């Protein structure tokens, strides 16, 4: 979080109310066109009832395709499930792609549980059973209520249970002087060891002795967690805490991702609805990031047909900074991003423009403010010529560097020559293969 | 339901791997993985750099009589 | 040890933070293998019945003279072994 | 609320939309046109209604966006929940745990279900008191004593030491309606006729109650365990099946295995045990399995356990995958000739204006008549799915601008934002040099 | 029951000469195939030699499957039949090699006398004695009985939760032990007790039983390979932490020859050889071929029956070797070769009959010469594939028989392969690829 | 004596050779020329000490021999122990147990390191009796050498005392927090004079000071090891079997929260480190993909890569590049180019070299091995600095003259006289 990362300026898009995309707002500059439209997908994925919607973010690199999707993510916030995903993460070693495809559009649909856990804490200060002054059958004594006195902090308070309790407090083994806890959602009785107050300082025992529990006996709040499809699908289909023999040996081997089958996943659909009906939770439908789509072959491809025609799916945005490139795993099949023509029939494109050298110079002044670098005003204009040529990202990668060489020269600001010196110690992509075009033969291969 | 394989060797190939122990080295000196869960940082950084013991202390103890029998309790 | 799973765990009381985060929905949507057996026993008993045609005993080693403590000791690791795991194999009985 | 269920690509399809003869209707639970394809359905239907021919494969071919998926899910829903619909995708086949084979016959036998019918005793009422006598210290018998009522009856039951632990172990109280299997002892509660006693502390919110059951005790019940024959397969191949059920990791059933359930199937079948339910397994993008996979299928489909198979596809004469050779549909032509072949016309102008107004009211957006014509206009230049989205698109404008109904102003707006495959490699060319490869 | 492709295939539909009799069991055509067959059959039986193999060679629907199937037929269910396709070799478990040779093993069969030994009675007595044995009395309708068992059995009573008044049933010979119930003597005394209730049983508390046990070579193969007759904590570990196929050794094999060859000397078992059916074998690599010669050269082997339809193809894992049927040359040396031919509009026609009588329909004269018409063009496959089609809509239409209009109407819906190809061609650029 | 460390192809290299200004100096720490790649390397190391920014990627290109991997260990050397600095070849992400995402991302998480900092209360002593009675209730007697005191047991207590078979001699320590007990020691009596001691038996002296005591630990740990840590049951045994496998995200997702928490409760503390990938070339282009959004994360370190390919084919396509790497993953880093080195530079890195093995050679000698390092390569001519410190010594002389160098060039060939040796007998070879 303290360390500053390639997008730590983007905090969402900077639209108005109104849709329209400010020129420069929210760390964003210019992509007016395409700020608007994944401001349109925000509110499709804010709605929640659009299903397997796909978008692509098409254009050449460095044009903020990441950065809008980071957008996007910041515009939902962190109760939207938010998948990023690079196209090359689907070759795995131990599951198909076809698994990988599908765990990650179950990681992006989340859930909301909303519980209310109300406990009774306490120090046992009474154990007195509520004897009837006629017995049952004439013989021995009956108890109606079994009263438990509890102790805390701020109070006091007494509680008729149920005599079946009596067996609880027995196995628990539940003495006057132990702090426990009752809840009522299932009026069990749990020993949580002994007060401390009761303990010397010639004791050994660990976890034994309690603090006196702070606050009022009865205790009731309302516990949120959030939830993912793909986390009960993984609990499930490998699930840890049993005390057979399976659980012992899925302990035991290696951990290994599975190929969870529509079964679970249908059983773990209908847990979701019941839950949603019942109003415990809530369905949260996140997004899911592919960066680098390209990188997936004709069987990924293949398959997100049928992934994105479910009524389940998350909303998808791709990302491809290809041309007509050939799609992998075909011989010499070229399509206009690298994906099929199929799956571009499915999804939504979004263009992203080049930058005039005045957005580049904002951007690198934002980067600059970002970075906590200072900079003059001949050399962000020296800095935003380098950017004319070259790239933006070596532009905006030649601010620390400077930053630290004026630091070393003993000055707070950067100034032009910083900039020329950095520039002459590092070399851009097209220099570099100019210098290597110009000596092919002194190099390899 | 089969009897089973009953597979047949020479005794002497179970002693194949057998190696005596006049002839082989103590390779628990370098048995970094046994450590695990039984030694802390504590024993090899601060404590057994203080509390080694030396030959003379070896020495001075297993010469010097049996120490003296403990006083029994006494509520004081 | 339950890392990243919906269910918690084991908090010593209410005292820890870790009591307030975790629901008892998310529970009961996780099933132990007990309850998935519990709750294919109808499923288990009607239509488990393929047996293996043969069955054998493992192979057995035999020399005239073996080392006097492989033996001893291989009855010892299997003595031991199924002391503790023997308990944990019960619930699958009926399957067996 | 919004269920885990939303509105998707093919969320307003119902059915086929067929009459008893299976002559389509226009415009009928969803389906617009396609009427040859959508009647050829509703015989391959009946056809799977029946169950008497085992291994029939069909073939929807069409260009992309003419219905086959649409067609496919018609035919789903028009079966409904009783008979088995496996859908994959070709691509699923290609497996790390298992071969494609293997696969193939996974889904095959997932899309056969064995039904098993039998009648049992059942015990259903109020508990009105429950008594248990125990002894105080050591091993001992428990001796119990049940009260069960209905609205017509009411009997006390002397309680065996199983069914007090089985009691126990549920913690039957009075007044939970509990249900009571007499074989296995199993005791289900499914509610409670009142509350409990209000003086009781730490008790919780009391739910609502449940209507004492009426009728005798002990009715006779009719109980019904539907597996398919990949389940039966899974849980008889190993022990730990019933966990491979949920987690995948089956790896290669041996055939035995197969051979020995697919003869104690045939066996149940005979005696009148069992009843077979032969359902569909639907491959979507058939063209991506290679010559092995269709070799496989060659000869499975001949088998008496074999499901119908429906494929989908979309390409012309077409190499097949793991070969150099060129075939049409991407299927080797002895597969082709095992298999009857659906044809899917393309949509016309008032097909596709149906199928956009089907759409919008589905996804509960309102339309001018103008929009509907732009928009179908739209549709038949660029393409169907791109209207379907731009309807979403220009809802959602629309609303953002505190309107009701979606005007032309809104599909423009949308059609600037959002662009086809067309406009978008236009672009491209415009800018070839800046991406990256060709 | 339902009705398969090959389901009206009975037999070979041979004379007692060998000759082959035009129509019979379910087989039209094929005289010389069906001679030949007849043949293989009779070698089959003759259990004389080993690794012989016979390729079926024809254009696809020529009823090169309907042959081995009518092989199997005429073999009888007693003679092992293992039908594998050649794509099934590629495991991802164990080797192609390992495929082929379990296939083989699969193939060979072994009838074998068993004496099972049985105490079942009703429990008097569980006592245990101290590793704790158990002494356990049993009694039926006809008498009493006290045995000591092992430890393990005691354990399995345990498991079982058998106490005194429950039925049981042991098997001796695999340690087997089955609660059965509780003993219908006490079925009276509680009126809810979660049991299940069981007469006494009416024999001896100790029986011996004689039965035929049908097992092949593989299956003792995977018995001794991953053992589960232990009863032990090792066979539980090593079934759950390996459960996948291993590649058997030769000297497992080997041994399990031995076992066999000294049952067939103690005479307490038989030998079927039993058929290897192979059908799309074209879909073998050449590492399978050259393993299969090897295979087939072994003195153990079965009789294995290979099926293509390719042409001059290249074999698969190979660059660009080109063999006559998909099968290299040294191969097709070691086969006899059986020729399938094309069928005649007459045969097409008796093969279309033939398909409506095993499918319950009625079909027109009419009727059958459109729908043989149409089997001219097109395949024989799609006009048998019409068949139901066309019964579904004249049961709509509310006849019992199907008339030329049904299969005018069913082509019309429906479309072969060349039709498609057509359309495919007249518009190949809406196509994808 | 003879270490484990050797005499090996950068032992000569100490450090960059710069001064305060980050200028480098002619020949100092064992480098010789390379001036602006050496600055360069230094801006580097400056960036990387400062730690602020997150996933910096730089590529060392240049012709073979010009010191990429000897400016490379240089800036290993110059960064100090406590920074992480994982050095791989690209050849070590192809792995058959996890793809190899999953080794850029092990390896990423291996090069931030975690400095971790537990205080804990312990006891300390020499065990004196231990009486229990009847495993409800007992005592046990502790002592030092300047202490003593009696505890009472619970039932836990008494239960891991029982579990460990501790008994009276024993030196342990107890845990406050959490009741563990690990043994120390034993102490030697006069009766525990043992002729066969166990494995695990040691004897150590009785503690001194005070029965009480505080526990300080500080460790560094990368997020690679908490993750095998937290992967499985027992982990940590994969931090030496390496059978690790392919890690749940979500685990990684959850140790990232749980470290900014430590560093927040002051109990950790982040060294983001350097990820240096030789012979980046043999990385696919799936590899260049992963690279190019796991630079993106706030938790990626400095990534130096280097490479000797010109415009060449990028491995798992058909492309051309100018380095083997896609033009995306260009853009995201800076070259730093080296030139070939002069004759003033080959001869004062052949007198390092020299210095470093302990060879002495005369001037002429100095003069022919330039000349040859010039005519075939440098490496060549520093291989021939051994070979002739050998012949030197097998003649039983002290000074390597001119003859040897002559005798160690006609016993062994360049790349080129061998190429030519082979072409004149080219038929003789296979495969040409
Ligand atoms: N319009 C913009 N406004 C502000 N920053 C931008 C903009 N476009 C790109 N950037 C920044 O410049 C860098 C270029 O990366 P990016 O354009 O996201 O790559 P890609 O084009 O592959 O998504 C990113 O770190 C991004 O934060
Ligand atoms: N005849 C039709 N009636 C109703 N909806 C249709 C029809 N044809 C296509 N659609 C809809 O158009 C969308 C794309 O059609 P789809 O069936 O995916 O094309 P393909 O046949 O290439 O799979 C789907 O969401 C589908 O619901
Ligand atoms: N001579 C025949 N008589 C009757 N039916 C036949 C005959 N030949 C083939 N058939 C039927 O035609 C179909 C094609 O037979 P098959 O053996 O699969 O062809 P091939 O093996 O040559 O590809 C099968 O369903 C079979 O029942
Ligand atoms: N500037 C330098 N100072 C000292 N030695 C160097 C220098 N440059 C290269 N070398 C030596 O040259 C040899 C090859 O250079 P190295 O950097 O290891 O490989 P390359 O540069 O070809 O990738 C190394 O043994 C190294 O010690
Ligand atoms: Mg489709
Ligand atoms: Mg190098």
């Amino acid at each position: 979080t303290q360390r500053i990362a390639s997008h730590s300026h983007v905090k969402g898009l900077g639209l108005d109310e109104s849709g329209l995309a400010k020129q420069a707002a929210s760390g964003l500059v210019g992509q007016e066109n395409a700020r608007e439209a994944c401001g349109v997908i925000v509110e499709l994925i804010k709605s929640k009832k659009m299903a397997g919607r796909a978008v692509l973010l098409a254009g050449p690199p460095g044009t903020g395709k990441t950065a809008l999707a980071l957008a996007i993510a910041q515009e939902l916030g962190s109760k939207v499930p938010f998948c990023p995903m690079v196209g090359s993460e689907v070759y795995s070693t131990e599951i198909k792609k076809t698994e990988v495809l599908m765990e990650n559009f179950r990681r992006a649909i989340g859930l909301r549980i909303k519980e209310t856990k109300e406990v009774y804490e306490g120090e046992v200060t009474e154990l007195t059973p509520c004897e009837t002054e006629n017995p049952m059958g004439g013989y021995g004594k009956t108890i109606s209520h079994v009263i438990i006195g509890l102790k805390t902090a701020k109070g006091t308070k007494q509680l008729k249970l149920d005599p079946s309790i009596f067996e609880s407090l027995q196995k628990e083994r539940v003495e006057a002087g132990d702090v426990i806890y009752i809840e009522a959602n299932s009026g069990a009785v749990k020993r949580q060891g002994r007060c401390d107050t009761y303990a010397t300082e010639f004791d050994l025992e660990a976890e034994e002795y309690v603090p006196l529990p702070k606050g009022d006996v009865h205790k009731k709040k309302e516990i949120i967690q959030d939830v993912t499809l793909h986390d009960l699908d993984v609990a499930n289909a490998r699930p840890q805490g049993g005390q057979d023999i399976l659980s012992m040996m899925g302990q035991l081997m290696k951990p290994k991702k599975t190929e969870i089958t529509d079964k679970l996943r249908g059983e773990i659909n209908k847990v979701v609805n019941k839950y949603i009906d019942q109003g415990i939770a809530e369905l949260v439908p996140g997004v899911l990031f592919v960066d680098e789509v390209h990188m997936l072959d004709i069987e990924c491809f293949t398959y997100l047909h049928r992934a994105l025609e479910s009524s389940i799916a998350p909303i998808v945005i791709f990302a491809s900074n290809r041309g007509n490139c050939v799609i992998r795993g075909t011989e010499d099949i070229t399509s206009p991003h690298g994906i099929p023509l199929d799956l571009l029939d499915r999804v939504m494109i979004i263009r992203t423009m080049l930058y005039t050298p005045q957005e580049m110079k904002q951007i690198i002044k934002i980067r600059a403010q970002t970075e906590g670098i200072n900079i003059s005003e001949e050399a962000l204009n020296h800095l935003g010529e380098i950017g004319t040529k070259t790239t933006l990202r070596y532009s905006v990668q030649l601010l620390t560097p400077a930053n630290l060489l004026a630091k070393i020269n003993g000055k707070d600001s950067i100034e032009k020559e910083h900039v020329e010196e950095i520039s002459e110690l590092f070399y851009d992509a097209k220099s570099s293969a100019k210098i290597l075009a110009d000596q092919q033969d002194k190099y390899m291969k | 339901i089969t009897p089973g394989i009953c597979f047949s060797t020479a005794s002497l190939v179970l002693r194949a791997t057998d190696v005596h122990p006049l002839q082989r080295i103590d390779m628990g000196r370098f048995d970094l993985i046994g450590l695990e869960g039984r030694v802390s940082r504590y024993e090899a950084d601060t404590f057994l750099p203080r509390h080694r013991l030396s030959r003379r202390v070896l020495l001075e103890v297993a010469t010097a009589p049996d120490p003296p029998p403990r006083p029994k309790p006494v509520k004081m | 040890q339950p890392v990243a799973s919906p269910i918690g765990p084991r908090s010593p009381g209410p005292s820890h933070p870790t009591f307030w985060t975790y629901t008892e929905a998310a529970h009961r949507a996780v099933l132990f293998p007990q309850q998935r057996l519990d709750q294919l026993s109808e499923i288990i008993e009607r239509f488990i019945f393929v047996m293996p045609p043969v069955e054998a005993p493992p192979p057995s080693l035999h020399a005239c003279h073996p080392p006097p403590w492989l033996a001893p000791r291989q009855a010892a690791f299997q003595e031991q072994l199924a002391s503790e795991l023997w308990p944990r194999a019960r619930p699958l009985h009926r399957i067996v | 609320v919004t269920r885990i269920e939303r509105i998707g690509a093919h969320s307003h399809i119902r059915g086929l939309g067929l009459d008893d003869a299976l002559e389509p209707r226009q415009a009928s639970q969803g389906m617009v046109g396609q009427l040859a394809a959508r009647r050829a359905a509703g015989v391959v239907l009946e056809m799977i209604r029946e169950g008497k021919i085992a291994g029939r494969a069909v073939l929807i071919a069409g260009q992309p966006g003419t219905g086959k998926t649409a067609i496919a899910m018609g035919m789903a829903q028009a079966l409904g929940p009783d008979t088995p619909f496996t859908a994959i995708a070709g691509s699923e086949i290609f497996s790390l745990e298992m071969s494609k084979t293997e696969a193939l016959t996974q889904a095959f036998r997932r899309s056969i279900g064995v039904r098993i019918k039998e009648e049992t005793e059942i015990i259903e009422g109020e508990v009105v008191e429950i008594q248990i006598d125990r002894p105080a210290t050591g091993t001992g018998s428990k001796v119990g004593k049940l009260t069960l009522k209905t609205t017509e009856m009411e009997t006390i039951y002397d309680l065996g030491t199983k069914m007090i632990e089985s009691l126990t172990k549920d913690k039957v109280q009075a007044g939970d309606v509990i249900t009571i299997d007499k074989a296995t002892g199993k005791i289900s509660k499914l509610g409670r006729s009142f509350t409990r006693a209000r003086d009781y502390d730490a008790m919780g919110s009391q739910t609502k109650f449940v209507q004492c059951p009426d009728g005798e005790l002990q009715k006779r019940k009719e109980v019904v365990h539907t597996v398919s024959l990949h389940e039966i397969d899974v849980i008889n191949s190993r022990t730990q099946g019933f966990l491979a059920l949920f987690s995948g990791d089956t790896g290669e059933i041996k055939s035995e295995v197969r051979e020995q359930i697919n003869a104690k199937v045939a066996e149940w079948r005979e005696e009148g045990k069992a009843e077979i339910i032969p359902g569909v397994l639907f491959i979507d993008e058939v063209h991506m399995l290679d010559i092995e996979s269709f070799s496989f299928l060659n000869r499975a489909l001949e088998s008496d356990m074999a499901p119908v198979l429906i494929m989908a596809t979309n390409r012309g004469i077409t190499r097949i995958r793991g070969t150099s050779y060129q075939s049409p549909h991407g299927i080797p032509i002895d597969l082709l000739d095992r298999l009857l072949i659906v044809s899917t016309t393309p949509y016309s102008e008032k097909d596709t204006k149906q199928i956009l107004r089907i759409r919008c009211e589905e996804e509960d957006v309102e339309m001018s008549e103008d929009a509907y014509t732009v928009l179908t206009r739209i549709g038949l230049e660029t393409s169907l799915r791109y209207a379907i989205q731009l309807i979403t698109a220009a809802s959602l404008v629309c609303r953002k601008r505190k309107g009701t109904e979606v005007q032309v102003d809104d599909i423009k707006r949308v059609y600037s934002l959002f662009l086809d495959e067309s406009r978008s490699t236009q672009y491209m060319k415009e800018y070839q040099d800046a991406f990256l490869f060709n």
